[PDB]
RNA sequence: GGAAACUCAAAGAGUGCUAUCGGAGUGCGCGAGAGCAUUUCCG
């Protein structure tokens, strides 16, 4: 039950369904945990379905300082809205796979029908998806990751320290 | 006068660039496929050959295992990944199974555990958070039924209560639980089996024949307002607690260790005793053990079916597990190791790919049923190629030499040996009922699946 | 290989093709081979999207090849049999399998929704809502995806609780292009002029005014404001007076280009109370943001906007007969302003002069005054 | 149920009816409360006058010289100004006429 | 409409009736959906038809065919023609890639002939009876003087054999990688090359074998003598399997389809046999032919060619049932109800020596006295080959990977017998009602063991006792009870 | 002895490449189908 995760990347949000399972109880073996790092078979385990790049540069430094304390915002909350299906309740509630048990309430809160979960299956699954990068992304984007998270870097240094540029 | 004469043409055949993939032009002809059976007879003696190259079956350890051996061990039923062990000097644990470690671990009683299974317990005061946190309940022969929570990781919703939820206390003592997995009922046995809900820290109800105490009780799956149980009358009992009361018994000719029911038929059980043989019973005409598995050397010590409904997981107290198939009777096949002695429990996982086993040397080993179908997850060629050759193998396994090549294992030599004094017995015996039967004349040929019954109440309808 | 597989699955239309005489064995094994150098291509390790394409043109001759001979030589038109789905199943697999493996053109993504939309006959919409979706999915930031199924969706069946559904979601997943928030305006007055119609049929046969065009330019004037801020400024909060004031004049000047853009394709539309809604949007031009700036930076601004509130009712006559007995109104408030104004007086003297001027018999003597005598006499 | 299930020669594990619901389409509001504040002020101005199918079926409920010529444009500004779910229920009651008047 | 050639040639118990049903209904949907392949076959085969009455279609030659065929087959026609060694001697590889000549002075060469790649030639000075190919291009067996060599693909003396004392009819079981010898002496060997090991060493009991063909569905090597016996031989009996009288005296040439049905079998007393195979049925003679045709072959489709020496004949559809497709030689009294020769062709003062159809084109090698030609002949060549065991378009990756995949799935040499769909079967002890047991000091030490045999045996013979027992005037009747 | 690799062959390593009856209606399932199946408009 992880059929939807979420990535957070500094050009934009992503969100993956998850096709078909990992295995659960051999989850520390070496003919597994070799899966993740090859690219073949991970794109056999997750798609992607939704990208929604933050495009204003204030903006991805609002969703990184959010995201930072723990705290949901408009375009996470939006492609999250969009994409999780309302699962009634004669079937199931929806899961997600998030990177983290501090973002984990405030999405509890505000979607009832989502169930957020972090154990090691979905941290591993999202170091895959951070492991591979790009290739995932089969070409929804305009502009490469690592000057664009340079960037964020920095000025979310300067706006932790509040930084006098006077 | 019309001629022609077939054109390769050079470009339907080799590619025109150089990334794309050349043809594989194909014609079905039994022509040009000459040797169908021979080859794919060969195809099947590679398989088997490949299949005891990768027969490699273990997988780990959990933990560094408990104390002193375990001795009941209980899988949950909504989860995968979560399993809780009990184990002899009053300690209970709760894996997770993934990381292969222990949630939290309890001083849980002072004597011998005994039994312990998990329950979803609906409260009536209070909501089930069981997205949050999970429960789990053992009872012990210190007169104690302990119902505990455990804070577990498995959702992160939330965010502190987190053992000995309550304390039912009984009479005599207590020799085994299980749970009824809908409204929050469960049974035990001890003196004589009773029947409580967690709203009430007296026993609901009191179901025995007479004053004889119950070994090991077990609910459905399905249709689980019915329930079996084994005394050491060397009896069977069933009971309905939509009638609430005890409905039929049969009495084997030793005691029965572990039942255990079929969660794809509802109406057929396992069970394992002191005879060296699981037989497996139909519940509605309980005159015939419609099935006996028929291969170990000691007591079968317990047995579990897999969630997919056909195969047997069971572990006899002499060292060693053993996996059948329903419909064959005899052993598929056999793990063992030197570091185990006298597997006590033994649970198919949920995933219906590994079963756990715990011996008494302390530890809960688990093992894959398919000892080499790998886990990863494989590519489509790959899938194909698989099943393809498994059928094979299914197909032909009546052949003799490959029949010698996928039978043969290393049995220990302790195993091998008894075996093979009891087997010598057993065709000595055979050879004097032989001679006794050629004197005799009123000799039923007594059947071998109704061998072990020696009486039923209710006896024919 | 899959390869195999596919070309293996499209056997039995060419059998009953064949056993239906409208296809013989020499052409039907020609067309099978060239589908099979196509579908290798297709199924190569680096293939394109011009395959697909030209693969999805081969699949749609092949088809009018099989009407025009099923027309030619058996007369008549469906033959009830496999023949005739079986094309259209496969364009349709073909172009499933292009979007999911190359979904970043649009060009592929569109040519996708007008083959559907042209066979929403057979194959009704929710697959068009499918397919949609997860265009939808995979490209939330291209504002051109809602719009073009906006215009489906009301123009094809015309459903307005799930057109304002759609708009209201993709505004709310980027509200800071110009573009989404004046063409919702756009759908929104026309949903209001069908309503309104609707009412007059009622009538004909024998409350609900432009408040919620008014409150979406409202939350567009605020939040284009902000989002254009926002895309100035990067990454740090500029902190400097006259930086942060000019900046806050840009804005201004950006904000209310847009807002007389309004204005223009809001008089293309008018048909209502016209005057109503732009005097609520001069109403708000006059209630500025960040500076109020009537007697602040863009002066011209401030003259345009007193412009717009004299000849607010010159706009809309032929007969100018009217324009004249009403200029009352009109040259008082002018009186009224130039009573205030000095050189933007003179600059709003040379704006009303050309527009007297553009427009051009008792009341042209009574109630310039030269101008009304020389178009009257 | 145990007797067929032994009958079949392929068991798909999914056996009961599982968890298949279609996805959130952008076309319905998934929790029916405004998330933002411009749904906010649209709901709380659309509150009031909205043609929720009611007025819709009142004034379309009325479609012969017209039917052949006469009404040549006020049919076609009428069946033209029909809204979603009128002109699905007209072409229903159309269609169920005349399956009943041609068989 | 295409079944029969993709054909593979009441009960208690209600589960077992159902399994019954379901495995026969798998036969017949996958034999089905098998056949429902020719119409996603690639291509067509060809033919050259008459379409008059005068308009014979063997009065059609070399010139105008190579006139109106194509101009890659015209150039596949090719025509190596070498004199300063013997009459030369052909065999193609398995696909139709590579040939193989082979000079009965001492010229060896395996070629490309399709490409000008000359890989391997090598001269010698010892007269070379035949060579063939064993898997590829790689490895090419040549029946020297008295020792058979096996070489490497550019020339290398791979291996001489230590056996093989001579040999003059060789070739290769391609799916057992076997290498099958018949020389001038009495024996028949063979000798697996790919773990070197000899397998049997056959005595023929028969004299010299004149001519040798080996069958491809099945795997049986079919010898024939001086004694006009056809015989079939296999490595499981040192006896041969079957014998065959043929024709009388030797019998110069035998050729079987790759279908395995049929025989063509042509003797030294100007005779020709057309034979069953899987029911051993004269199927028709030939007769009257001038010389005795010293090699016969026969392609892929039913099109065989005898050869005389100067003359080839190729006779089309000649392997039917009926007394129609008897091969004749002449049209007489007007009757369309022979079979004349379907095309033929005259070489000028040289005998030919051996034929071979091309295995995946549309023509007919023979080799002769001075060198090798090519015949385009329309319809004696398999069009479609089966990418995934022959395949005129290898590279070196697939290449080895066919030479991996084939030595793991080599067939023991056990398992050809006369039919190879016999290792499936029980073992002759069948029992179709199966009784399933429900329906019925040293000295002293052997001295006890001997007692306790004895008793066995005393045992035994009273069981058997018992079981015999229990499965079967006036005066004298006055004194009987006595 | 230096090697032009553009003559070709046999091989060894490293790198990159893919997925698993037709629209409604009609007895129908909790604004709603993922299916059970037709004589209802039918095609």
């Amino acid at each position: 039950p992880i059929e939807y995760l979420l990535f957070e990347e500094p050009t934009g949000y992503a969100v993956f369904k998850v096709k078909l399972q990992q295995d659960d109880i051999g989850s520390r073996l070496k003919e597994v945990q070799e899966q993740i790092n090859d690219f073949g078979a991970f794109t056999k385990l997750i798609e992607l379905v939704s990208f929604a790049p933050f495009k204003g540069a204030a903006e991805a430094l609002e969703n990184a300082n959010d995201i930072s304390e723990g705290l949901v915002s408009e375009s996470l909350k939006a492609i999250l809205d969009l994409n999780l299906p309302k699962a009634s309740s004669k079937k199931k509630n929806i899961t997600l796979a998030i990177s983290d048990k501090n973002l984990g309430p405030s999405i509890k809160e505000e979607f009832p029908y989502v169930d957020c979960i972090s154990n090691e299956l979905a941290q591993d699954l999202i170091r895959g998806v951070r492991l591979h990068g790009e290739k995932l992304f089969k070409g929804l984007q305009s502009g490469d990751l690592e000057r664009a998270q340079l960037g964020l870097g920095h000025a979310y240094s300067r706006a932790k320290v509040k930084f006098s540029v006077q | 006068m019309k001629i022609k004469t077939i054109k390769r043409s050079a470009d339907d055949y080799v590619p025109v660039k150089s990334t794309q993939e050349s043809q594989m032009p194909r014609n079905l002809n039994p022509e040009l496929h000459p040797f169908e059976r021979a080859r794919e007879y060969t195809k099947a003696l590679n398989a088997t050959k490949l299949e005891r190259m990768f027969a490699k079956p273990f997988v780990g350890q959990l933990g560094y295992g408990h104390r002193d051996g375990v001795y009941a061990i209980a899988k949950n039923y909504g989860s995968l990944n979560k399993l809780a062990t009990g184990s002899a000097d009053g300690v209970i644990k709760y894996w997770n199974m993934s990381t292969r470690e222990e949630f939290v671990s309890f001083k849980a009683h002072y004597g011998l555990v005994t039994g312990l299974c998990v329950t979803q317990p609906r409260f009536h005061d209070k909501k089930p958070d069981l997205k949050s946190q999970n429960f789990m309940l053992s009872c012990s022969d210190d007169k104690t039924v302990k119902l505990w929570s455990i804070n577990v990781d498995d959702y992160s919703n939330k965010n502190n209560e987190e053992g000995l939820i309550r304390t039912f206390d009984g009479e005599s003592a207590f020799q085994g639980i299980d749970s009824h997995r809908e409204n929050s009922t469960f049974a035990t046995g001890g003196a004589k089996i009773h029947l409580w809900d967690v709203n009430r820290l007296k026993p609901v109800s009191d179901l025995s024949w007479g004053a004889d105490n119950i070994t090991s009780l077990k609910f459905n799956q399905n249709e689980t307002d019915i329930l079996a149980s084994t005394g050491s009358d060397n009896s069977i009992v069933l009971y309905d607690l939509r009638t609430n009361s005890p409905t039929q018994k049969i009495v084997q000719t030793m005691r029965t260790n572990a039942i255990c029911w079929n969660p794809m038929e509802a109406f057929n059980f396992v069970t394992a005793n002191e005879d060296h043989n699981a037989y497996y019973y139909d519940m509605r005409n309980l005159s015939r053990s419609l099935n006996v598995f028929k291969d170990h050397v000691s007591a079968v010590m317990d047995v579990d079916f897999s969630p997919t409904g056909d195969e047997i997981v069971t572990g006899s107290y002499d060292k060693s597990i053993r996996i059948y198939k329903t419909n064959h009777g005899h052993s598929r096949e056999i793990y063992h190791t030197k570091r185990m002695q006298h597997v006590f429990q033994v649970k198919y996982s949920m995933d219906s790919k590994y079963i756990i086993s715990g011996s008494d040397d302390g530890n809960v080993r688990l093992w894959r049923s398919k000892a080499w179908e790998r886990s990863n997850v494989k590519t489509t060629r790959e899938k194909n190629k698989l099943e393809y050759d498994e059928k094979l193998k299914e197909r032909f396994r009546h052949m003799p030499e490959i029949k010698r090549i996928s039978r043969h294992r290393h049995v220990p030599q302790v195993i091998k040996k008894a075996q093979e004094i009891k087997n010598i017995e057993l065709s000595s015996i055979k050879r004097r009922e032989a001679n006794e039967r050629r004197t005799r004349k009123d000799m039923p040929y007594i059947s071998e699946r109704k061998k072990q019954i020696v009486g039923t109440v209710h006896k024919y309808e | 290989s899959k390869t195999r597989y596919y070309l293996e699955q499209c056997i039995p239309e060419m059998d009953d093709l064949v056993e239906k005489g409208l296809f013989t064995k020499n052409e039907v094994s020609l067309i099978m081979k060239k589908r099979t150098d196509f579908e290798h291509r297709l199924n190569s390790r680096g293939s394109s999207i011009n395959d697909y394409i030209k693969y999805i043109n081969y699949e749609s001759n092949v088809n009018k090849l099989r009407a025009k001979r099923c027309k030619r030589i058996l007369q008549v038109k469906k033959t009830n049999s496999l023949s005739d789905w079986s094309i259209q199943q496969r364009i349709g697999f073909i172009y499933q399998r292009g979007t999911n493996k190359f979904p970043q053109d649009l060009k592929f993504w569109a040519m996708y929704l007008n083959y559907m939309k042209a066979r929403g006959n057979q194959t009704s919409y929710k697959k068009i809502h499918n397919i949609y979706n997860q265009l939808l999915k995979l490209h939330p930031t291209n504002v051109d995806i809602w719009i073009s199924c906006a215009k489906y969706e009301y123009e094809v069946h015309a459903n307005f609780k799930s057109c304002r559904n759609i708009f209201q979601n993709g505004l709310r997943f980027n509200p800071d292009v110009p573009k989404l928030w004046y063409e919702y305006v756009k759908f929104e007055l026309n949903f209001i002029t069908k309503l309104i119609n609707r009412r007059k049929v009622m009538g004909l046969i024998n409350a609900l005014r432009g408040d919620i065009a008014l409150t979406i330019f409202d939350v567009c004037m605020k939040t284009l404001g902000k989002h254009y801020i926002n895309k100035h400024k990067g990454y740090y909060a500029i902190s400097d007076s006259k930086m942060n004031i000019e900046l806050n004049k840009e804005t201004l000047n950006y904000l209310f280009s847009e807002s007389l853009r309004y204005i223009k394709l809001f008089d293309e539309f008018l048909d209502l109370e016209r005057d109503y809604l732009i005097n609520h949007v001069l109403q708000f031009w006059k209630n500025d943001m960040y500076d109020l700036s009537l007697r602040k930076d863009l002066p011209e601004l401030y003259l345009k906007t007193v412009m717009i509130d004299i000849t607010l009712n010159i706009r809309y006559m032929p007969v100018e007969k009217l324009d004249i007995d009403q200029l009352q109104l009109s040259v008082k408030k002018y009186f009224a302003y130039i009573s205030k104004l000095d050189s933007a007086s003179v600059k709003s003297l040379k704006n009303e002069y050309r527009s007297y001027l553009q427009d051009n018999k008792m009341n042209a003597e009574d109630d310039k005054i030269l101008d009304l005598i020389i178009s009257k006499l | 149920i145990v007797q067929q299930n032994r009958r079949a020669d392929h068991l798909i594990f999914p056996l009961n009816k599982p968890t298949e619901h279609n996805h959130a389409s952008a076309f319905t509001r998934t929790q029916d409360v405004p998330q933002t504040e411009l749904q906010e002020k649209v709901d709380q101005v659309l509150q009031e006058s909205n043609l929720a199918n009611p007025e819709k079926d009142s004034k379309f409920e009325e479609l012969t010289p017209e039917e052949m010529r006469k009404r040549t444009t006020e049919m076609r500004l009428m069946r033209e100004l029909m809204f979603r779910e009128e002109r699905k229920a007209r072409r229903l009651k159309k269609i169920k006429s005349k399956t009943y008047r041609k068989i | 409409e295409n079944q029969n050639k993709f054909e593979r040639s009441q009960t208690k118990d209600k589960k077992l009736r159902a399994g019954l049903k379901k495995i026969d209904e798998q036969y017949k949907k996958a034999v089905s959906s098998a056949a429902a392949t020719d119409y996603l076959l690639p291509e067509s085969n060809g033919y050259l038809e008459p379409e008059n009455e005068l308009e014979k279609t063997f009065k059609v030659q070399q010139s105008e065919i190579k006139s109106s065929v194509d101009v890659s087959t015209a150039n596949k026609a090719l025509d190596l023609s070498l004199k300063e060694f013997g009459p030369y001697h052909i065999k193609y590889a398995k696909n139709g890639t590579h040939l193989l000549i082979t000079g009965r002075k001492g010229h060896v060469a395996s070629m490309d002939w399709r490409k000008g790649q000359l890989r391997a030639e090598l001269f010698l000075n010892e007269t070379c009876h035949s060579a063939t190919y064993l898997q590829n291009e790689q490895y090419f067996a040549v029946a020297q003087k008295k020792y058979t060599f096996i070489y490497d693909h550019e020339g290398t003396e791979l291996h001489r054999l230590k056996q093989h004392i001579e040999a003059r009819h060789l070739d290769f079981l391609p799916y057992h990688y076997l290498l099958v010898t018949a020389g001038e002496t009495g024996w028949l060997k063979y000798h697996d090359v790919s773990t070197g090991q000899l397998v049997s060493e056959l005595r023929t009991k028969a004299g010299p074998t004149m001519a040798m063909a080996q069958n491809p569905w099945n795997a049986v090597m079919h010898l024939g003598h001086s004694n006009g016996t056809v015989s079939l031989w296999s490595p499981s009996m040192p006896e041969p399997l079957v014998k065959l009288l043929s024709a009388r005296g030797p019998v110069n040439s035998i050729a079987i389809d790759r279908s395995g049905y049929y025989m063509a079998t042509t003797g030294a007393d100007r005779s020709m046999k057309i034979w069953d195979i899987r029911n051993f049925k004269q199927l028709h003679s030939v007769e009257s032919l001038p010389t005795p045709g010293t090699n016969v072959s026969i392609s892929d489709t039913g099109l065989l060619a005898l050869s005389r020496g100067p003359h080839v004949t190729l006779w089309k559809d000649a392997l039917k049932l009926s007394g129609d497709s008897k091969p004749c030689f002449g049209s007489m009294g007007g009757n369309p109800h022979r079979n004349t020769p379907y095309m033929s062709h005259l070489f000028a003062g040289n005998k030919v020596e051996n034929l071979g159809f091309v295995p995946f084109e549309d023509l007919l090698g023979v080799g002769h006295q001075t060198g090798i030609t090519n015949l385009i002949v329309p319809g004696a060549g398999e069009a479609n080959y089966d990418a995934l065991e022959l395949n005129p378009f290898e590279t070196k990756k697939q290449r080895q990977e066919q030479e991996v995949r084939t030595l793991l799935n080599k067939l023991p040499a056990d398992t050809i017998t006369l039919d190879p769909n016999s290792i499936g079967s029980v073992d002759k002890r069948s029992s179709t009602i199966r009784l399933n047991a429900k329906d019925l000091r040293s000295f002293l030490r052997k001295k006890t063991q001997n007692v306790i045999d004895e008793r066995k045996l005393r045992v035994q013979k009273q069981l058997d006792k018992e079981k015999n027992i229990r499965k079967r005037d006036v005066i004298e009747e006055a004194l009987s009870r006595f």
